[PDB]
DNA sequence: GCATGCTCTACTGCTTCGATATCG
DNA sequence: AAGCAGTAGAGCA
DNA sequence: TGCTCTACTGCTTCGATATCG
DNA sequence: AAGCAGTAGAGCATGC
């Protein structure tokens, strides 16, 4: 569906050993976990603010749950990601934090199994909302919690069938006991390591997918198909502020009106002219003239016409392109057509030109669909989509003309230099990963605003170029490449 | 910064033409001078205009010396142009049947335009002429008003009507004219302009040759008038 | 022959989110 | 509601 | 009667505000 | 735009 949200639990195995060292003196398991979940509550608090996320620790001395089993004891519950929640969730680290647990909770018990799926099962009965996908994410490193019976290994995997068939999917993070890929025993039937991605990775993002209109396509006088304008580039933005009373911290309620005809007295709107001065005189209308002096159109594409690729010139831009597709929503039989319009006008490299009103009351426009063709192999690789794509057009008054009156060349010798230097600077480009600083910077000030831990996390700059890499990469030929024909000559 | 404009009309009879089923050409030049000065009116900018018209019935003229010089009539001097200039475009019905020549408001524009810069700085001097092309020519002196056109450094735009050479309304990117609006008067009047542009300016002369068909489609009338961005 | 009693289906308005135009 | 240089009126000489 | 400060200042870009689907 | 949730209205069955 549309807002079906993500959910997830966390679930920590918490039995016997991961709580001491491994006999290590660098890094104990339980902390790696911790951090872990830590960074993924951090990330989605901004980056999918809207989903679920539950804290299960098993295995511990005491318990609480609503079911009443032996040695489960949950910590959180299925909710927002919330600040007063990761700042409980951050007490359990190092030594004091271990102890902590203890003296919370306690370490150390006969561990059971499948009845803590169970526990996981009726935290995700109980939401009164839509979940799309329920993921179970386990943190342990062990191979076998049946080691004795036989009976709770077939209830094991019983139970996760159980959870198999109603759609709930489990992956668990399998900690390294030496630091390598060892175990490659007998879980790959319960599950559909490296924790990077769920360490670093997603600082900013946002989850989204909406159709922006969804119009008529009109091939100039009856014929008219469904389609709808979907978006790609959005150009994101921070969240704007809350007015706020600074006593007891509660928005304000703002009301305004205008008022006072230099006597006393409201003014309900149907007594203000709207005028617009010219110099000594006004002119003075009604609100629905003004609002009426813009109407040329029903809303929808108009088609006027069909020209190649080649003579439009992608480089004249105003604002960025929108992508259409076919729906059968509004008429049926539409995908048909404009898969025979699209291996036609690809065929003969041809494009449509339509003049374009998006909404109820708009000037008209005058946009260019050109098609594009789609791209995919084995890895599934995903760079186009197969539709179209809405160039739109300058009309006249958006072109500025520069003064342009200075022509003077040179000798054909620098073309060779600076073609070194461009492919001492020759790199694959992108595929992403230039993000705004000023949004990470300001994500990063309120994370420590409403953490309050240390300081400012001072963001990378990757948007600055690397100056070290880049002089001592290129080397001693910037002093010829400035002083062969043109140095200032004073 | 200060621009100065300058438009001269013809009026005369043949411009308020009959109507074989599209539009008299003085209608057209109308509408045409209403797009410009209602936008060069309401962008409230800091320029102004001064008009001549001619082939109209009498001549409250400046200069009026003889048989030449006749139906030519400075409507006004270089003004911001407020809604009174803008009504005596509006309200002048009257086409005024006696037409005399077509070369004249060149030089008495240009000699009011002369007189109009006393003491206020101008960087732009732009002449805008509509013309049917109908009446005979007058060839006194030639090469010393070209001269002038010359050292002034002044700008001429020409508009010619639709007549270059299935329903032309006014412009739909259709045709420029309909089947023949063209006679060995028109003929001569078109090679004469041409002759004159191409030898004073170049080829952009053959480029200001604007029809009253696509000076309506397109936005060819404002040309000099801006900066730098 | 006129008034009432009962159900189901399509119309319609609300709520939340995101994008766009406007005014400093 | 905030900055960035462009274009004519004042101060010491 | 001569060259730098100075009042303005047009613009330009976010930032808050309001509308619409 | 998207989802949903609540009520108005028309037609079958009943009564005086």
């Amino acid at each position: 569906k549309y807002s079906g949200r993500d959910s997830l639990i966390f679930l920590v195995d918490a039995s016997k050993a991961m709580f001491e060292s491994q006999s290590e003196d660098e890094l104990t398991p339980f902390d790696m976990s911790i951090q872990c979940i830590q960074s993924v509550y951090i990330s989605k608090i901004i980056s999918s603010d809207r989903d679920l996320l539950a804290v299960v620790f098993y295995g511990t001395e005491k318990d609480k749950n609503s079911v009443n089993f032996k040695n489960i004891y949950v910590l959180q519950e299925l909710d927002n990601p919330g600040a007063k929640r990761i700042l409980e969730l951050d007490q359990f680290k190092g030594q004091q934090g271990q102890k902590r647990f203890q003296d919370m909770m306690g370490h150390g018990s006969d561990y059971s199994l499948s009845e803590v799926l169970w526990v996981c099962a009726n935290l995700f009965s109980d939401v009164q909302f839509k979940m799309s996908h329920k993921r179970i994410m386990l943190f342990t490193n062990e191979d076998n919690p049946h080691g004795n019976d036989s009976a709770k290994a077939s209830r094991a995997r019983t139970k996760a069938g159980d959870l198999r068939d109603t759609g709930i999917f489990l992956d668990l993070m399998h900690l390294k006991k030496p630091g390598g890929f060892d175990i490659s025993l007998f879980y790959r039937d319960i599950i559909s390591s490296k924790l990077e991605d769920l360490l670093r990775k997603v600082r900013a993002k946002e989850t989204r997918k909406r159709a922006l209109s969804r119009l008529k396509l009109k091939l100039n006088k009856d014929i008219v198909i469904s389609v709808g304008i979907y978006n790609l580039v959005q150009k994101a933005l921070k969240p704007p502020p809350i007015k706020l009373y600074r006593e007891t911290n509660e928005p304000v309620k703002t009301k305004t009106r205008t008022f006072n005809t230099s006597t006393g007295g409201l003014l309900l709107p149907s007594d203000t002219k709207r005028s617009q001065i010219y110099g000594s005189r006004q002119i003075i209308l009604e609100k629905e003239e003004t609002e009426e002096l813009k109407r040329f159109d029903d809303p929808g594409l108009m088609l006027m016409g069909f020209k190649p690729l080649v003579l439009l010139k992608k480089h004249h831009y105003l604002r960025p392109s929108l992508f259409v597709y076919p729906e059968e929503s509004l008429v049926i039989g539409s995908s048909t057509l404009f898969s025979a319009l699209l291996i036609k006008c690809l065929e003969k490299e041809v494009a449509a030109l339509c003049r374009y009103t998006p909404r109820r009351n708009i000037p008209p426009y005058f946009v260019a669909l050109v098609p594009q063709e789609e791209e995919l192999d084995d890895q599934k690789i995903q760079v186009t989509p197969p539709g179209f794509q809405l160039v739109f057009l300058p009309f006249a008054d958006d072109k500025r003309k520069m003064p342009f009156t200075e022509k003077i060349m040179a000798t054909p010798e620098q073309v060779g230099k600076m073609k070194a230097i461009v492919e001492k600077l020759r790199f694959t480009y992108r595929s992403d990963s230039f993000e705004n600083p000023v949004l990470q910077q300001h994500f990063r000030n309120l994370e420590a605003l409403a953490l309050d831990l240390m300081e400012p996390e001072q963001a990378v700059d990757l948007t600055l170029p690397k100056v070290e890499a880049m002089n001592k990469r290129l080397g001693s030929l910037v002093d010829e490449f400035k002083e062969l024909v043109y140095p200032p000559d004073y | 910064n200060k621009a100065a404009v300058v438009l001269c009309m013809d009026v005369g009879f043949t411009m308020s033409n009959s109507i074989p089923g599209i539009e008299s050409p003085f209608e057209q030049a109308k509408k045409v001078i209403t797009m410009f000065v209602q936008r060069q009116v309401f962008a409230e900018n800091k320029d102004e205009i001064a008009l001549v018209l001619f082939g109209t019935d009498g001549t409250d003229n400046p200069l009026s010396g003889g048989d030449q010089y006749q139906n030519i009539t400075v409507h006004r001097h270089l003004m911001l142009p407020d809604f009174d200039l803008l009504e005596d475009i509006e309200s002048k019905i009257q086409p005024g049947s006696q037409q005399a020549d077509f070369l004249d408001a060149l030089i008495v524009s240009m000699d009011v335009i002369q007189h109009e810069t006393i003491g206020k700085k101008f960087e732009k001097r732009h002449i805008e002429i509509f013309t049917d092309l109908s009446s005979r020519f007058s060839k006194s002196q030639l090469d010393i008003i070209i001269h002038s056109l010359k050292k002034c450094d002044i700008s001429l735009q020409f508009f010619l009507p639709f007549s270059l050479g299935g329903p032309f309304r006014l412009g739909g990117h259709g045709p420029s004219f309909p089947l023949k609006g063209i006679t060995e008067q028109q003929k001569e009047g078109l090679e004469i302009v041409k002759m004159v542009m191409i030898s004073l300016e170049g080829e952009d002369g053959l480029d200001e040759i604007y029809s009253f068909s696509e000076s309506l489609r397109k936005l060819c009338v404002f040309k000099k008038i801006e900066r730098h961005s």
